[PDB]
């Protein structure tokens, strides 16, 4: 009776932003990004990508509550580079990795199949 | 000398009754492992008496002393 | 004013030769 | 040569780098200890001279004992400075440089006892005869 | 169904005011079950975390001020001890000393009383964990427990 | 400066009382010049050391060559020249106890500085003259290097 | 056979001093030339 | 604690001037060394503690020193040392009379 329909785990309602930017009060150059309708699948990859940024002082993420289809990513960067632009870059390059991998798996298969 | 030490060690490991491999190793060990040289000269001393059943040469004793 | 008198010791920066090594000879 | 040329800053760093390979060259300990005296880190110099004497000399080496006395004087161990030079005079009494240093330590200790009126009678009587 | 009642419960029966029981003056809530074994495991002397791991753990601290503590081991590459990360969990300046469950009773009697070989003898100072491994003896519903002092 | 202490030590015993932990072991070391005694627990997994190993130990209050007294935070972004750059192993922690032969009649001749490296214990037991930069409950760095001979 | 001689007695157990002291001489040489 | 252990731990005899210079400053020890009032203040305080000791000895037979009490002085003292960075290695500026009053 109280099962939320499974689509509520990923479908955004009217007005819900897929991502929400919030400033951190405890430290400078730090934000908490709240992704709605998401889980660990998208969060850990972004976290790991942020760990590659030399201008990221702190980066990690949580799903405030597993029964809540919402996650909280915290980013903290150097004074010359905001956590927001860090997030921008951490999206910009993670997509790049997956796109290049798509091309390499596609060619490795076409070379494997009838070749 | 280091290559010789490594190979002579392998010889003593394969043939612990090979008195010559032990003393030659001792001769190299004198430079870098005085206890190792003592161990080799002592081992040659021990092997001669127990397994080859020949008396121990004084050179080994002198080297043990030195 | 007379510059403060230290303990009388002739300053020697040394580089003394080591004793000649006459170590016992291996046979 | 850098030390004789007055370049103690580099010379100390060099003597330290040589010392890293071996603990058996007294001159490296002595050169370091001399610079420690020149750099006024007298405690370290005293510690080097004390252990150098115990490790390398089977007898009290008057050279090291004198270097120690020079450091001890500045180190505030006037009691040990006095005792070290008295030991040195006991060892080499015909060496007039050591005899001078003994007289100097007696003078410097008395100078302290004689400046402050809080100093007692045995101290003053010792200071008078010692002086 | 009324403010005069809602407030009365809020100021008299609310949970945080109820951490300690007058029944025995000791706490009745403690770190228990799964998280207690895990914290014991976490507090061992050989528990290490890098920044990629540490920054994941700090995501779950509410009162953390957002400032990473200097790592207990700096070279060849920065490593934090579990107790080091745990020091960020402790609020304010707490000061407490407890004995871990595996503490040899004669470990404080012989030498190494202040430097326990078995890493027993829990010590919290200035709100930081300096020594020992945590268990029911130091984190449970017992007098002198760390939460008792926190309260 | 900020170099609270410095000497050459050699490992005389690894967890003689037996290994209680896997990645960490006790080191019972002694110095050469100041004749200092040292008990140090090291992460033997990342920095394995064997018995009889010689290491240069330099307890300093800070990692900066200028001795400008750091603040105890971890910061991966650090542009300043650091002593660790020319050092192999470095630990960091607070002094949690100092102990000497003090008596109701006279002060101690020897000082024992207890330090906890975030859980990793250390005890540098010495004299009341070397342990001068040492003050209880203070941040310090171990700055040590094994001597490659 | 003896390994320690008047030449080898002067040599270190394993440390090479050239690279560091020549780096120091890089500083000293400029001072000796008055640069 | 025995009478001897009790005295050596709670009396604070002011006759051992050496211990006083070890513990208090020169500007504090001269009152306990020369002021008869200050000495009586301490003697009275020690007598106060002695009397409390006889009391406790009749309050608590079986010598059960462990007790349940309002404020944790033992912990609180430590808390104070950490809050003010007391560092028990210097002579203290707390004149004993400040304590008694």
């Amino acid at each position: 009776m109280n099962a939320p329909p499974a689509f509520e785990s990923f479908l955004l309602f009217e007005g819900e932003k897929k991502i929400t930017i919030n400033k951190d009060t405890k430290v400078p150059n730090a934000c908490l990004f709240t992704i709605n309708k998401e889980d660990h699948t998208l969060g850990n990859i972004i976290k790991s990508q942020l760990l590659k940024d030399p201008q990221v002082l702190f980066a990690g993420y949580k799903v405030p509550h597993p029964l809540e289809h919402k996650i909280i990513i915290r980013v903290q960067t150097t004074p010359d580079y905001s956590p927001q632009e860090a997030f921008t870059n951490a999206i910009t390059d993670l997509i790049s990795e997956l796109s290049l991998l798509e091309e390499r798996f596609r060619v490795a298969i076409k070379d494997k199949q009838e070749g | 000398r280091d290559i010789a030490k490594g190979h002579l060690k392998k010889v003593t490991e394969q043939y612990p009754d090979d008195v010559e491999a032990w003393i030659e190793l001792a001769q190299i060990l004198e430079q870098t492992d005085i206890q190792g040289a003592l161990s080799a000269y002592g081992t040659a001393t021990r092997i001669l008496q127990e397994k080859v059943q020949a008396d121990v040469p004084p050179e080994i004793l002198n080297n043990v002393g030195a | 004013l007379p510059e403060r008198s230290g303990v009388v010791c002739r300053v020697k920066y040394c580089n003394s030769l080591p004793d000649i090594p006459f170590d016992p000879k291996f046979i | 040569v850098l030390a004789h040329k007055g370049y103690f800053r580099e010379a100390r760093d060099v003597f330290a780098q040589v010392r890293e390979a071996t603990a058996d060259i007294s001159d490296v300990w002595l050169n370091l200890a001399h610079i420690y005296v020149e750099q006024k880190q007298y405690i370290s110099a005293v510690q080097m001279y004390e252990n150098c004497l115990r490790k390398f000399y089977k007898h009290q080496n008057t050279e090291v004992v004198l270097y120690l006395a020079r450091a001890l004087f500045k180190c505030g161990k006037l009691q040990e400075c006095k005792q070290t030079l008295l030991k040195a005079r006991h060892v080499a009494p015909s060496d007039t440089v050591l005899m001078f240093n003994v007289a100097l330590v007696l003078q410097r200790l008395a100078t302290s006892v004689l400046k402050d009126e809080k100093s007692n009678l045995k101290e003053v009587l010792n200071a008078v005869k010692e002086l | 169904q009324s403010l005069e009642t809602r407030a009365e419960i809020q100021e008299l029966a609310m949970v945080p005011r109820m951490i300690v029981t007058p029944q025995s003056n000791r706490p009745v809530m403690g770190i228990v079950q799964d998280t207690l074994t895990a914290v014991r495991k976490f507090t061992k002397r050989d528990v290490f975390l890098e920044r990629g791991e540490v920054m994941n753990l700090l995501m779950f601290l509410s009162t953390w001020d957002g400032k990473v503590p200097q790592p207990a081991i700096l070279k060849p590459r920065p490593l934090w001890t579990g107790k080091q990360i745990f020091s960020l969990i402790i609020p304010g300046h707490i000061n407490c000393i407890r004995t871990h469950s595996t503490h040899p009773d004669d470990e404080d009697s012989g030498p190494y009383k202040h430097i326990s070989p078995g890493d027993t003898k829990v010590v919290v100072e200035n709100g930081e964990l300096i020594m020992g491994i945590l268990c029911k003896k130091s984190l449970g519903t017992s007098a002198g427990s760390l939460v008792h002092i926190s309260y | 400066a900020g170099i609270l202490f410095e000497d050459i030590f050699d490992v005389k015993d690894i967890d003689p009382e037996g290994k209680k932990f896997d990645r960490v072991s006790r080191l019972h070391c002694e110095s050469e010049s100041f004749k200092m005694d040292l008990i140090l627990d090291v992460n033997i997994q990342i920095y394995p050391v064997d018995l009889g190993d010689k290491f240069r130990l330099v307890i300093a209050s800070t990692l900066y060559e200028d001795g400008t007294l750091d603040d105890g935070e971890y910061n991966p972004t650090d542009d300043r020249p650091s002593r660790a750059d020319q050092f192999e192993y470095v630990m960091y922690g607070k002094v949690y106890r100092i102990e000497g032969d003090e008596t109701s009649t006279e002060a101690a001749t020897r000082l024992s500085a207890y330090v906890s490296y975030g859980g990793l214990l250390m005890r540098l037991q010495g004299d009341a003259n070397n342990l001068h930069g040492f003050e209880v409950d203070s941040r310090v760095y171990l700055l040590m290097k094994k001597l490659a001979f | 056979r003896v390994w320690r001689t008047r030449t080898t007695i002067l040599q270190s157990t394993g440390k090479n001093f050239s690279k560091n002291i020549f780096a120091i001489l890089q500083s000293v040489k400029a001072r000796e030339e008055g640069r | 604690p025995s009478n001897k252990a009790f005295e050596k731990k709670f009396r604070f005899d002011y006759t051992n001037e050496r211990a006083l210079r070890r513990t208090l400053q020169e500007d504090l020890v001269k009152d306990v060394l020369s002021n008869a009032h200050i000495q009586n203040e301490l003697e009275r305080e020690f007598e106060r503690m002695r009397e409390d000791r006889e009391v406790l000895r009749v309050i608590f037979p079986t010598g059960d020193s462990k007790v349940v009490l309002p404020c944790n002085l033992l912990r609180m003292i430590w808390n104070a040392q950490k809050i003010f960075h007391i560092n028990p290695r210097l002579p203290s500026d707390l004149h004993p009379i400040k304590v008694v009053e």
